[PDB]
């Protein structure tokens, strides 16, 4: 993953 | 947004597209938000918790595309970034998932209403639509949970509010959802919010007014059976919103 990720804690995201 | 339809900003003119500046000058999308007054956008804390510095962020209003400029857009700096000091998450649930961004243009102005930019009304204290009500969500989130790219044109869809009892059924979310949250989903489980749609609006008619009933917050996957979207329940946050937006 990266700091360019969209909505990283959103639903379906790595940290959601 | 899974399913639903491509739309334009004119149809969701309170929609705010929030981006982050990187070291290098590359700019990437963060999350949606909603314009609740000329100088104020409301969003979700989880969108900003990792990088809580106001100077990182850009807010666009009146914008219909993700990585292209559209006619009628206006660009803002973030003057104050207000995260909820009680924000917490478990494996899936996000509590107090609510953020305020005070916006200001380089020319030092707040927003001005236009065919592409309008504020959305907050509900009155504890005033929510009855379950079964059809509401709208909108955003630049994934069209399929398995996608790696984001749509370049704004989408919206319709989802229906679900009672607490029903959403607090074990085969839904159980006691993960509280009175400080609202569940909403498609009866046939084919349309929903997804990664990238966080912070955006759940918009319902109420008082015969288009009202910010919820903020996109969390859910398990996207458009999964018995797994609705969970939204921050705005009508229960008025004091927080009041004590943080005083002029
Ligand atoms: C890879 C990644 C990215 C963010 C923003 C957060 C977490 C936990 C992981």
């Amino acid at each position: 993953c990266s700091r360019f990720v969209v909505d990283c804690r959103g639903r379906g995201g790595p940290c959601g | 947004i899974i399913g639903g339809e491509f739309t334009t900003i004119e149809n969701q003119p309170w929609f705010a597209a929030i981006y982050r500046r990187h070291r290098g000058g590359s700019v990437t999308y963060v999350c949606g938000g909603s314009l609740i007054s000329p100088c104020w956008v409301i969003s979700a804390t989880h969108c900003f918790i990792d990088y809580p510095k106001k100077e990182d962020y850009i807010v666009y209003l009146g914008r219909s595309r993700l990585n292209s400029n559209t006619q009628g857009e206006m660009k803002f700096e973030v003057e104050n970034l207000i995260l909820h000091k009680d924000y917490s998450a478990d494996t899936l649930a996000h509590h107090n998932d609510i953020a305020l961004l005070k916006i200001r243009s380089k020319e030092g102005r707040c927003a001005q209403p236009s065919r592409t930019i309008q504020t959305i009304a907050l509900p009155s204290m504890y005033n929510d639509p009855q379950f079964g009500t059809s509401c709208e969500i909108t955003g630049f989130g994934k069209e399929q949970s398995t996608d790696y790219l984001y749509p370049e044109q704004l989408k919206m869809t319709v989802v229906k509010l679900i009672s607490h009892r029903e959403c607090q059924q074990p085969h839904y979310y159980g006691s993960e959802v509280t009175t400080k949250m609202l569940c909403a989903a498609d009866p046939q489980w084919k349309t929903d919010s997804c990664q990238g749609d966080s912070g955006g609006p759940l918009v319902c008619s109420l008082q015969g007014r288009m009202t910010l009933t919820g903020i996109v917050s969390w859910g398990r996957g996207c458009a999964l059976k018995d797994k609705p979207g969970v939204y921050t329940r705005v009508s229960h946050f008025l004091p927080w919103i009041r004590s943080h937006t005083k002029e």
